[PDB]
């Protein structure tokens, strides 16, 4: 068959045009320096994790700018990019996927702006078959899958339309501008916590409860342990029911990384420092460990030694007793027992 | 979390010049060592205090980046305060003021805000353009002016602080 062009289906066009091969090269050469200048930088007050977000927003913002260059389609000034996941918190590694959605204000955008994203899935795809970065979930956050108005993304999540809603929902309520344009993103989050039917998937007691009775300690005598399962995730929903408790937002959404929601329980004083100090102790253990042992193997592997992962497990566990403690007097604060 | 007043701010200068580190100290009390360019626009948000009145800083970060200069100058007309900043190791960024300045003349609102900040004033060992030089331009256009060091946390808080004075100060009357 023919070369492909920089926007082929690499499983249609494995061998992309001198042009096209040298833009791609361009590409994998901004990300490789962008891990080069975290290694050379090393002890600099701005963590690995959150340069490393840095970085791969400019790029992918570069590589949205040059797609619509390229298919001489003009960006919508009404579109908005949003980032979920690990990216959106500031704490994905070098190996974490690409988790970003479309939201539109008009439904017509979405015939002239949905090619444009099917061919930038193509070429992450294509860079992540090299160097297993970048991965576009085809059954996940992508914005070929999620791209529509509030009122449409809405709807996806209401009906069936999408498998584990709730996955999606958190997603949504999790996620960070690109583009300075965040208002369709404000719209879709309050008409997730307006339905009735979400009501109690969105409160911080489901988020504390998550963080208490789904992502449970290892059980006892075990050797190997997941810095994602045992330590990350109880991290991220007590953090997730911290910021819906005490409703801290920013437009930017700054809240959302650990640093983020902690610089604000600080300013506010909402939370005594003794337990603020361990969820950030934890939070940086663990996601030195995450960010060394993805570049290590070159993919996503979080099993590690239950012995070195001592340490934090016992600190968890504190925070566990603290979430379990929150919920109570959550309990007890709707209660309101007088006397 | 009352607001008051939307402060709309710009800072645009030319790609090195420390716009990002600036806006960096000021949103979260840290320096980036490292070089990472802006593509086309980034924001921050910050609420301040003035006179008992809280000021949300809606901060636009623009890319230096001759590339994005079409996207940058249809900011210029929503902004309230526009930040001018060259580099004070960097002649060639100094020079580029008088244009960065005709360009807000020609593209920005008739009575913004605008200030002229000298950055990386900590570096002067590599310095190329003289404080004075700096205070004597900016006198002639009638701006205000200070040397910033982003790296060490000099006048980024009052730069800040006094264009967003100078804003309150002009829509109070
Ligand atoms: N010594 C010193 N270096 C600084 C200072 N401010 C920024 N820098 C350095 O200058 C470089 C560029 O800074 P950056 O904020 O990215 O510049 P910018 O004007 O945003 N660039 P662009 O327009 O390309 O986005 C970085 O290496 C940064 O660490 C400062 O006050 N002092
Ligand atoms: O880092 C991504 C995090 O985002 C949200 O908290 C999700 O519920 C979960 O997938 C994870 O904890
Ligand atoms: O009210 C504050 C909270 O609102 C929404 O749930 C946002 O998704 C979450 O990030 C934020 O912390
Ligand atoms: O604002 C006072 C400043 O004056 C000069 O710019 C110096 O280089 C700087 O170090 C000092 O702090
Ligand atoms: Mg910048």
């Amino acid at each position: 068959h023919m070369f492909g062009s920089l926007y082929s289906d690499e499983r249609d066009k494995p061998l992309l045009s001198p042009t096209a091969q040298k833009k791609f090269e361009e590409y994998q050469n901004k990300l490789a320096n962008l891990s080069k200048i975290i290694r050379e930088n090393e002890g600099n007050e701005v963590s690995p994790w959150q340069e490393w977000e840095n970085g791969l927003r400019q790029i992918y913002k570069e590589m949205i700018y040059d797609a619509f260059d390229a298919l001489g389609v003009e960006m919508p000034k009404d579109m908005e990019v949003h980032f979920a996941g690990s990216l959106a918190k500031a704490q994905a590694t070098e190996y974490s996927d690409l988790d970003a959605f479309v939201i539109v204000k008009n439904d017509e955008d979405i015939k002239k702006v949905k090619p444009v994203f099917d061919a930038l899935n193509n070429l992450c795809q294509r860079i992540f078959t090299a160097s297993n970065q970048i991965y576009p979930d085809p059954i996940g956050i992508n914005p070929s899958r999620l791209i529509g108005t509030p009122d449409d993304l809405f709807g996806m999540l209401k009906d069936g339309m999408v498998a584990d809603v709730e996955a999606t929902a958190m997603s949504i309520l999790t996620s960070k501008p690109v583009l300075p344009r965040y208002e369709c993103g404000e719209e879709l989050r309050d008409k997730i916590k307006q339905e009735p039917s979400f009501s109690n998937m969105v409160s911080a007691k489901k988020f504390y409860n998550k963080a208490i009775k789904d992502f449970t300690a290892p059980k006892e005598g075990a050797e190997v342990v997941s810095v994602k399962t045992h330590i990350m995730r109880p991290i991220d929903f007590m953090l997730m029911g911290l910021r819906e408790e005490f409703n801290l937002y920013s437009e930017d959404g700054a809240h959302l990384s650990a640093p983020g929601t902690i610089r604000l329980l600080r300013e506010k004083n909402l939370l005594p420092e003794e337990q603020i100090a361990r969820i950030e102790s934890v939070y940086n253990q663990a996601m030195s460990k995450r960010f060394e042992l993805h570049a290590e193997h070159k993919k996503e592997h979080d099993e590690m030694p239950y012995s070195d992962a001592k340490a934090m497990l016992d600190e968890v566990a504190k925070i566990r007793e603290l979430g379990v403690q929150r919920v109570t007097r959550i309990e007890n604060l709707e209660n309101a027992k007088k006397l | 979390s009352h607001m008051d007043y939307l402060f709309k701010l710009l800072l645009i200068g030319d790609s090195g010049v420390g716009k990002t580190c600036v806006l960096f100290r000021f949103s979260e009390d840290a320096f980036n060592s490292t070089f990472i360019s802006t593509i086309g626009i980034d924001f921050k948000i910050r609420t301040i205090e003035l006179d008992g009145k809280r000021i949300k800083l809606q901060i636009w970060d623009t890319a230096g980046q001759e590339r994005f200069r079409t996207i940058t100058t249809a900011y210029y007309r929503g902004a309230m305060g526009i930040m001018l900043v060259y580099d004070i190791t960097n002649e060639k960024s100094f020079d580029n003021i008088r244009n960065w300045i005709r360009n807000i003349e020609e593209h920005a609102s008739a009575d913004v805000e605008k200030m002229i900040l000298g950055n990386k004033c900590d570096v002067n060992d590599k310095r190329q353009v003289s404080k004075e030089r700096g205070e004597k331009l900016a006198l002639d256009y009638g701006i205000k002016f200070m040397e910033t060091s982003a790296k060490a946390n000099i006048n980024v808080e009052n730069a800040f602080f006094t264009l967003a004075r100078d804003i309150k100060a002009k829509m109070d009357k």
